[PDB]
């Protein structure tokens, strides 16, 4: 009961699953061979760790996870890695063409040739739920598979789940580390296409955690492999109430009824603390309240925007580790007589407050110090929608000139998508300033 | 009020499936005007080619009609 | 996944057989077809290029055509010579001479079936074709007429297919053939509305850097073709190692051509060899490190590629790509955001310990077809030599034709590069 399955699509997607599964592995105490010694009901279970890993007879938890890409070179490092016996095959899904940083390759001209067989294997691991909650989807705005790919599947899912909740971990571009002109056409595309079949998105801007491995972890040039820990600590902070149980947990969807107030103001923003090297953490423990203060440091935020230029909806805590209310309590009282925390004149200012006792893990060989406490904030800011604005004025650029939309034409597609898109994007931008004007 | 109570799911459920009908029909029109867009443009391209094949056969013709 | 190669004519030949030296030595592929390098990404992207037969061989999924017999049988000889699939040599008996027209209309077309019959034989055999890279020269006969035609005879079969060519561009400095320009307006009328993306390797810059820079006082076509292979190898990188960037055909295109026409590359080189990421970054924007007579200080960028080879640091490339990015601002298109794009791959080429490849879609290109359309009209307009071609079959109109289309071309570039964002 309460299952949710993973869908990891394209190469973001299937890098940042790998870390996160290999994290949820250490923080479960579940071998690469899919063994996990301290479960001692065999073959299944409704143990909270059951909610992310099914169960074979044989004792094997293997992941609620389909990987789908449309070249194979990626998702073969998976068949061929580390955490090879952990999946069945039929979940690690691969075309032998990529979507080519095309969108309209990705939602027709090559995901339409796969998407059936995906559906598929989707419905493998559903009729294997006894309550399924729904699924968490991870992909790249740039790509064109985690761009048109992903767009086509979460318009099927819906057909096909009804509103089975959906969630997003979507990766938003930067120019460090980005590998194609066209990515903000294809970000528009995706959103515009997806926002309506999306419960709840959460951006992750490589950008701010570029700058983060950079400043922070003292990193001289980030990789995918450093960004993507970084990624992992995040999203298992996130999902760590649905994989843990314990009596000051709050589960996620409890944080989703404050964190979404209207169905297309669905993208909060996520900020981390402590994200400290093991040189610098040595001797020195971050209390409750400095990692508190420091998901009001800008610097922290998954996104680059300004929440002290914008306004709250809602803001939530998510704790793990050694960490109990009444400093938590204390570290708030502070930060409210300290800070630009101005909320909408139509919400409740408190936080939302949740607890996970379990302590992070870092995985071997990793940048991050393993620390005893740790923070993932959930923020429902206007300010969020400053990524809109960069990303809306970079396709403005572009679009008033044309500019590769041959590419996207000569797949099938039609100017009449992109003004839709970018339309559907003004209204949106539009939303955001409109919930921040006070009530008459 | 259960008369009421009635109509309230009855609505939730028509929503529901109404959102499932115009998500289904929306897509099978979007992959129906994209498939007959690409289908469009390539068989303009081979048209184009073809002129050209037309266009090489006229020559090597007359080339021979000057011999 | 898979690449099909074809070299046309004499220069195509040529250069074609240093490409597949060049890149076999840097894959670790002998004479013989065995490999015995040090490295598994030499291997990894191997079947891009290479047919892996029996005995563990590798042979180059390369097609060799001429209408002149000689230069097959001269490649047969080269050092690589005997790594080519017998069944893979095309030959003719009679010679081009130069003529366009009998390469595209008469002679050559006698022989494109057979050409396209080797063609299907290795498409067919492609897990997953990308599409085709060709080499020729616009300024001969077969190369030039010979290879558009059949670069329109295989899109009519692979429609779907990236068509790539490496396009050598005539000088009067290196050939005295005095139709050239012909041949070469005829051809980039075909190049225009049927590849998807050329590099122009321009003998008039592949001249002036042997001659200025090498200071060689006679270049041969040997040295000019040192440059091509190296530049060759360079602009092919991202395809045959392990990486991230423009990895493949299409990605390249859909990264570079923002508008279908406007697909000629200028590609550049560093350092040409009286060296640190800096000095490496500056030179490769250098007009005297460009392989197209161009200088991009007279136009500005659409799309840009650089593409670093050797251990060095990737903070340090970084900092300078924006460097040259923020100094040199105002010769980058303000309405295509981020559109210089870097690779950073661990393997340098032969003999260096570091290099920089650079691949510009430049409005300044339009000096390059300024000069060839100057030197066609010169003619035209004496209507010098025409019987050569109306003498086949072709009539006057198609020159015309292909001169507006040039001229065209050329409009489009200025076009581009006088926009603006506001
Ligand atoms: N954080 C992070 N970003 C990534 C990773 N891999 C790719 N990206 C980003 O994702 C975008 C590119 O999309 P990809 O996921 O690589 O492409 P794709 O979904 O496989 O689509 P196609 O290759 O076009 O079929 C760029 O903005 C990259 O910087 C990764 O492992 N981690
Ligand atoms: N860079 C270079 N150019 C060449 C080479 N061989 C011929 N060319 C050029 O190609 C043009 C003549 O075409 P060519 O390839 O010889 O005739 P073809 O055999 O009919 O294709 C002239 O402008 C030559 O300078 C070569 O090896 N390298
Ligand atoms: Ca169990
Ligand atoms: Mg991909
Ligand atoms: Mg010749
Ligand atoms: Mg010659």
């Amino acid at each position: 009961m309460r299952e949710c399955i993973s869908i990891h699509v394209g190469q973001a997607g299937v890098q940042i699953g790998n870390a996160c599964w290999e994290l949820y592995c250490l923080e479960h105490g579940i071998q690469p061979d899919g063994q996990m010694p301290s479960d001692k009901t065999i073959g299944g279970g409704d143990d909270s760790f059951n909610t992310f890993f099914s169960e074979t007879g044989a004792g094997k938890h293997v992941p609620r996870a389909v990987f789908v890409d449309l070249e194979p070179t990626v998702i073969d490092e998976v068949r061929t890695g580390t955490y090879r016996q952990l999946f069945h095959p039929e979940q690690l899904i691969t075309g032998k063409e990529d979507a080519a940083n095309n969108y309209a390759r990705g939602h027709y001209t090559i995901g339409k040739e796969i998407i059936d067989l995906v559906l598929d294997r989707i419905r493998k691991l559903a009729d294997q739920c006894t309550g399924l909650q729904g699924f968490l989807v991870f992909h790249s705005f740039g790509g064109g598979t985690g761009s048109g790919f992903t767009s086509l599947l979460m318009e099927r899912l819906s057909v096909d789940y009804g509103k089975k909740s959906k969630l997003e971990f979507s990766i938003y571009p930067a120019p460090q580390v980005s590998t194609a002109v066209v990515e903000p056409y294809n970000s528009i595309l995706t959103t515009h296409t997806t926002l309506e079949h999306s419960d709840c998105a959460f951006m992750v801007d490589n950008e701010a955690i570029y700058d983060i491995c950079r400043r922070n972890l003292d990193i001289e040039r980030p990789t995918y492999t450093n960004l993507n820990r970084l990624i992992s600590q995040i999203v298992s902070s996130i999902t760590a109430s649905l994989r843990f149980d314990g009596a000051l947990n709050v589960d996620l969807t409890e944080f989703q009824t404050n964190l979404v107030p209207y169905p297309r103001i669905h993208f909060p923003l996520a900020t981390y603390a402590p994200v400290i090297s093991a040189e610098k953490a040595y001797h020195e423990q971050l209390s409750v309240a400095e990692i508190t203060n420091a998901c009001f440091e800008p610097a922290n935020q998954m996104v680059k925007c300004d929440p002290r230029h914008g306004k709250y909806m809602a803001c939530c805590l998510l704790y793990r580790g050694d960490v109990v209310p009444k400093d938590v309590n204390a570290a708030i009282a502070t930060i409210k007589t300290k800070r630009s925390i101005q909320f909408v004149d139509w919400c409740p200012t408190g936080f939302k407050v949740g607890i996970n006792y379990q302590p992070p893990t870092v995985v071997p060989g990793g940048d991050l110090a393993k620390v005893q406490r740790a923070v993932c904030m959930l923020s429902n800011t206007t300010a969020i929608a400053e990524a809109w604005a960069r990303l809306d004025h970079k396709f403005d650029l572009m679009y008033a000139k044309r500019a590769f939309v041959h590419w996207y034409v000569g797949e099938g597609m039609e100017e009449g998508e992109f003004s839709e898109a970018r339309e559907d994007m003004a209204a949106l931008e539009k939303d955001y300033e409109e919930v921040g004007v006070d009530s008459v | 009020k259960r008369e009421h109570e009635r109509e309230v799911i009855q609505k939730a459920i028509e929503e529901n499936n109404n959102f499932i009908k115009m998500a289904k029909e929306k897509l099978a029109q979007k992959m129906e005007s994209n498939k007959e867009n690409r289908e469009a443009h390539l068989a303009a391209m081979l048209e184009r080619l073809q002129e050209k094949d037309k266009h090489a056969e006229e020559v090597r013709k007359n080339k021979e009609l000057k011999e | 996944r898979e690449i099909v190669h074809i070299q046309a004519g004499q220069c195509g030949n040529q250069i074609g057989a240093k490409f597949w030296e060049v890149i076999s030595d840097e894959h670790g592929i002998d004479p013989t077809g065995s490999y015995h390098g040090d490295s598994d990404l030499q291997l990894e992207r191997i079947n891009v290029y290479y047919n892996e037969a029996t005995g563990n061989k590798y042979v180059p999924r390369a097609i060799l055509v001429d209408l002149e017999p000689g230069t097959m049988d001269s490649v047969r000889s080269g050092p690589f010579g005997q790594i080519f699939r017998p069944d893979n040599f095309v030959f003719g008996q009679s010679g081009a001479g130069n003529n366009w027209a009998k390469g595209h209309y008469t002679e050559g077309a006698e022989l494109v079936d057979s050409v396209l019959d080797v063609v299907r034989k290795e498409s067919e055999s492609c897990d997953c074709l990308q599409g085709f890279q060709l080499t020729h020269s616009l300024g001969g006969g077969t190369g030039s007429g010979m290879g558009t035609l059949l670069i329109s005879k295989i899109r009519e079969e692979y429609p779907d297919r990236i068509m790539n060519t490496f396009s050598v561009m005539p000088s009067p400095k290196v050939s005295d053939t005095v139709v050239e320009p012909y041949n070469a307006t005829l051809s980039v009328h075909q190049l225009v509305e049927n590849t998807d993306e050329t590099y122009c390797i321009d003998n008039e810059a592949l001249y002036d850097i042997c001659f200025r820079t090498l200071k060689l006082t006679t270049p041969t076509y040997g040295d000019l073709n040192h440059l091509v292979s190296a530049t060759m190898s360079g602009v092919t990188t991202c395809l045959r190692f392990p990486g991230q960037l423009n990895a493949d055909l299409r990605k390249l295109a859909v990264n570079m051509v923002p508008f279908p026409r406007l697909h000629f590359f200028m590609p550049g080189f560093a350092p040409l060899t009286s060296l640190t990421v800096p000095e490496l970054t500056q030179q490769m924007f250098d007009s005297k490190n460009m392989m197209a007579a161009c200088d991009p200080r007279h136009g500005r960028y659409l799309t840009v590629a650089a593409i670093f080879r050797g251990r060095m640091s990737m903070k340090e490339v970084d900092e300078q790509m924006l460097n040259v990015q923020n100094k040199n601002s105002s010769y980058f298109v303000e309405w295509i955001p981020n559109n210089v794009k870097t690779a950073v791959c661990d393997i340098p080429p032969r003999g260096l310990k570091m290099s920089a490849t650079f691949i510009g879609n430049s409005t300044a290109i339009q000096e390059l077809f300024k000069r060839i359309s100057e030197q066609f009209t010169a003619m035209f307009r004496r209507k010098a030599f025409l019987h050569w071609y109306t003498g086949e079959g072709m009539d006057e109109m198609e020159f015309t034709e292909a001169e507006s289309n040039m001229n065209d071309l050329v409009s489009e570039y200025q076009q581009y590069q006088d926009a603006t964002a506001d």
